[PDB]
């Protein structure tokens, strides 16, 4: 009933990075699927959503970033490339309760996977 | 005269959340001025009665002030919804007066953006007419309460507008006047 973020580490400025989200426990066709950054002692900043089938993402202002699903592998994806310094915060995978794109009341996320470019 | 100078070429004007009103009274207005000018974009007045206005006399005119993005003014008129016309500025069913509106990426725009001007994005219910909150409690979107501190379910509920001089028209800075005319029982000031 949870879901477990995984990739990123240290990398360079202009490096990437291929985060994974491996569900669990529910339906992960079903839902929409979101990325939110958080800065440390900062608030949650909206990354992406995408929707139940993969074939509508939204991003925000930072396409530099591309959101997959794999509703068979249960596993949601955010290939980031053209990293910044000012894209290092915590990375987490939510799932909306209930498309405006962005934040939302979210009933289920993770416990997050550190980028530091 | 009256001083609609000082509210339509005001250097600087204010956030939606934060909408400016200006007061009226005790003066002669040459409306002239203003329906006789160019490339402002929508010059609607909603109010019934004045289609194009023309000289009558007021007992106050009341002139509210902002900037929202170009896709939004459509919402600064009787019965519409949305982030602008819910949280932000609304204006009522029976409205008598004008909504000028005009593209300012030429003043609020900035090389790599501005960010001055800001959004209401979250409230838990909808502005009666007129109604102005400058509030900045945060937002509570479940149920666990958020105690000052943001995180997920706990969002600060204003949002900048990202105005750079590139992206498409509609996402554009507008700047926006209304004019609304008072009719009270009382010597007509303009
Ligand atoms: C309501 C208003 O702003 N009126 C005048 C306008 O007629 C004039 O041309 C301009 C000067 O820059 O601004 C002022």
């Amino acid at each position: 009933v949870q879901l477990v973020e995984s990739g990123g580490g240290f990398v360079q400025p202009g490096g990437s990075l291929r985060l994974s989200c491996l569900a669990s426990g529910f339906a992960f066709g079903d839902h929409y699927m979101t990325w939110v950054r958080q800065a440390p002692g900062k608030g949650l900043e909206w990354v992406s959503d995408i929707n139940n089938y993969g074939d509508n993402t939204f991003y925000s202002q930072s396409v530099k970033f591309t959101v997959s699903r794999d509703n068979a592998k249960n596993t949601l994806y955010l290939e980031m490339k053209s990293l910044e310094p000012e894209d290092t915060a915590l990375y987490y995978c939510a799932r909306p309760r209930k498309h405006f794109p962005g934040l939302t009341e979210y009933d289920y996320w993770g416990q997050g996977t550190q980028v530091t470019v | 005269l009256c001083p609609f100078g000082e509210v339509f070429n005001a250097t600087r004007f204010a956030s939606v959340y934060a909408w400016n009103r200006k007061r009226i009274s005790n003066c002669v207005a040459d409306y002239s001025v203003l329906y006789n000018s160019a490339s402002f974009s929508t010059f609607k007045c909603y109010g019934v009665s004045p289609t194009k206005l023309n000289d009558l006399c007021f007992t106050n005119v009341y002139a509210d002030s902002f900037v929202i993005r170009g896709d939004e003014v459509r919402q600064i008129a009787p019965g519409q919804t949305g982030k602008i016309a819910d949280y932000n500025y609304k204006l009522p069913d029976d409205f008598t007066g004008c909504v000028i509106a005009w593209n300012s990426n030429n003043l609020d725009s900035k090389v790599g953006g501005n960010y001055n001007y800001l959004y209401r994005l979250f409230r838990k219910s909808n502005l009666k007419p007129f109604e102005r909150d400058i509030s900045t409690e945060i937002y509570q979107a479940g149920s666990t309460p958020c105690n000052g501190v943001e995180g997920f379910n706990c969002y600060f509920p204003l949002q900048s507008y990202g105005f750079q001089p590139t992206n498409g028209v509609g996402y554009q800075p507008y700047r926006v006047v209304v004019l609304s005319f008072e009719l009270l029982h009382a010597p007509a000031t303009v």
